[PDB]
């Protein structure tokens, strides 16, 4: 891969009383051109961990291969849920797969999250996995899982990596990582965590050419790995002076 | 001297004779034009008349095309009183002045600045 051709906008993760919250626009760009519409950027690794991308499709491809292959030579080697890779595991994964293709000069065009669920205290649902039957689609309550047994991490193309409470890619590391720097705190409810997310992707939508607002959602809680119903964001102009007609301002000058 | 009359050079007592015989060479078009100021508004009134010159007027003259009132932009008027082609050359500096005013500085020119610009290239 000589360069991006086919690409993906950011990707923003963020932990709350419950798990992690990871959120991208199912939008894939050739250019200035938007030929994918409906496309997946956000992955499950196992039943505790993600993977999200912004940057090269196949690339990210690719690295989502390589991680299935791995969760199932795990799952075949497991004996018990303890033994099952972690966000940890995996991240240490990507950032060394990220770092001698680096060293061969031959890099992955895009940065990853990593994000999942650090333990195995929470649930029983790695005693039987399943692959290809997702029992989630007989509601119980959330756990509420501990910040610190929680899991975000970064990799970049120069295989820079690090792990935080909310990690963001693209342009929402400019606009998302101000609101959240501004206005995150622990131990937010599930709405909350909504809320803030959805004014994050509302100022993407508004600020940033290459993202559109059909919304994925993934929770990784208790319940395991849950991708939510794709919904369109509601995006409205905060400004009157935006509509107010061009023939209504004075017609000397640059009024434009 | 012999030339302080020919010239714009001062006479002993002072005065710029030219300027005065270009005032009198206004006078002699014989034509009036009266401007009025209201609370809101302002009226500019003239003669349709030709100002009296070497030509006469003639019958086959067309009487409509006798006007001594420009529009320089669409919203300043003037009415020019002289000779008709220095009125004329007037006009279009005072166009020329409006128009090099809205590009230079994004709005219109207002009656007061267009006059004194006028002004300041007839000192010259």
């Amino acid at each position: 891969t000589l360069g991006p051709v086919v690409t993906g906008t950011s990707v923003i993760a963020i932990k709350y009383k419950h798990g992690i919250m990871i959120a991208a626009d199912r939008k894939a760009s050739y250019g200035s051109y938007a030929k994918f519409q409906n496309v997946e950027r956000i992955f499950k690794i196992n039943n505790k961990t993600v993977m999200g991308f912004s940057g090269e499709l196949a690339d990210a491809q690719y690295l989502h291969e390589l991680l299935t292959r791995k969760n199932i030579n795990n799952l075949s080697e497991k004996k018990r849920k303890e033994d099952m890779y972690t966000p940890q595991h995996y991240h240490s994964y990507v950032s060394r797969v990220f770092y001698v293709r680096k060293n061969r000069i031959d890099p992955l065009f895009n940065n990853i999250i990593i994000a999942g669920i650090n333990s195995q205290k929470y649930d029983n649902n790695d005693d039987n996995v399943l692959l290809y039957t997702n029992k989630n689609n007989n509601n119980e309550e959330y756990k509420e899982i501990h910040k610190d047994d929680l899991y975000i991490g970064f990799v970049d193309m120069h295989g820079t990596n690090f792990c935080d409470d909310y990690i963001t890619t693209g342009y929402a590391r400019y606009f998302a990582l101000t609101l959240l720097r501004d206005h995150y705190k622990d131990n937010m409810t599930e709405e909350e965590a909504r809320i803030l997310i959805n004014e994050c992707l509302r100022i993407l939508y508004f600020r940033d050419a290459t993202s559109s607002n059909f919304i994925q959602i993934v929770k990784v809680t208790s319940k395991g790995v849950e991708y939510e119903e794709p919904y369109i964001l509601p995006c409205v102009l905060n400004s009157a002076d935006y509509v107010y007609p061009s023939t209504l301002l004075p017609p000397a000058g640059c009024m434009w | 001297s012999m030339y302080d009359r020919h010239l714009t050079i001062f006479s002993p007592d002072g005065n710029l004779y030219q300027i005065e015989y270009a005032i009198k060479a206004v006078k002699n078009t014989n034509i009036t034009s009266v401007g009025v100021k209201g609370e809101n508004c302002a009226v500019i009134i003239s003669q349709k008349k030709m100002a009296t010159q070497y030509i006469s007027q003639d019958k086959l003259l067309d009487y409509n095309n006798i006007t001594n009132i420009y529009n320089i932009t669409d919203e300043i008027g003037c009415s020019m009183v002289g000779m008709p082609g220095d009125c004329l050359s007037m006009v279009y500096k005072a166009r020329s002045e409006a128009s090099e005013f809205l590009y230079s500085n994004g709005y219109n020119v207002n009656a007061e600045t267009l006059c004194r610009n006028i002004c300041d290239k007839i000192q010259v």
